[PDB]
């Protein structure tokens, strides 16, 4: 449910339930962003698809996991500048169990840090 | 002096007349009516990019300004003549274009090259109305 920061008092949580059903068609999705109001601002959203370019069965299996986090789903509102609630809009391509779906990366805009959101889980069937 | 446009094909017909002197107020012979401003720009700005495919040292990129107006001309034949049509057709500009200007060409001849110019300024801003700052490729699997 949540994560802790690593720089702000910002935390993350998602209000709709974390295990969801739905087919290949459109979806809505809700995150919460809760923080100090010390600059409680200037956060961006990005999904991140492309491949993590990484034993050969292990060869094979870092890059089938990594082919299909950044080919699954698909964010129809990247770069969201966020303002607290924010509703993120995704699309989902193919289909399977993305628990811990881990592409999307949200980030302060100042001291630039690689804050990660590696919650939530979809089944598309 | 005219006003700003979107990315629209717009035109304009301006009020006042030139100079444009000769014996009298008869008439000119030849008239413009399309007078196509900015159809010089769709045949500077692709050899300009298309020289920007590889890296820059060409004589289009040797410190020309021509960009800066793009100043067409509008020539004719054998006094003072109220403005034209223009038929601006601006959908492909740079963001340096911020002015224009009309070098005409008064003619007048028996068996001569016996002309004379006639130069106008515009101050004309943009709209910047929709930009596609990235795109990105996916491909896909399912059927639906």
């Amino acid at each position: 449910s949540l994560v802790n920061s690593k720089l702000s008092n910002v935390k993350f949580k998602f209000i709709n339930s974390n295990i969801k059903v739905i087919k290949g068609e459109k979806f809505t999705m809700r995150l919460q962003i809760i923080n100090s109001s010390s600059s409680p601002l200037d956060l961006v959203v990005y999904y991140n698809n492309t491949i993590n370019p990484i034993t050969l069965e292990n060869q094979y299996q870092l890059h089938n996991k990594y082919r299909k986090i950044a080919e699954g789903i698909i964010l129809l509102s990247n770069d969201y500048k966020i303002p607290y609630f924010a509703d993120l809009r995704f699309i989902g391509i193919m289909s399977g169990y993305y628990g811990t779906l881990s592409g999307l990366k949200v980030l302060d805009l100042n001291t630039n840090e690689l804050i990660e959101v590696g919650n939530g889980a979809s089944v598309l069937i | 002096k005219m006003t700003r446009n979107s990315w629209m094909m717009l035109d304009g017909t301006k009020t006042d007349f030139h100079i444009t002197v000769r014996n009298k107020s008869l008439s000119c012979a030849i008239n413009h009516i399309k007078i196509i401003p900015m159809n010089n720009i769709e045949q500077m700005l692709k050899p300009d990019y298309w020289k920007k495919m590889p890296p820059d040292d060409l004589y289009i990129m040797e410190k020309q300004l021509d960009w800066l107006s793009k100043s067409c001309v509008r020539i004719i034949k054998l006094i003072t003549f109220d403005l034209e049509l223009d038929n601006t057709a601006v959908p492909f500009n740079f963001t340096g274009f911020d002015l224009l200007i009309e070098y005409g060409m008064s003619a007048t001849d028996e068996s001569c090259i016996y002309l004379k110019k006639l130069s106008i300024p515009y101050e004309v801003t943009l709209r910047r109305t929709i930009e596609v700052p990235s795109m990105d490729i996916i491909p896909l699997n399912e059927l639906f």
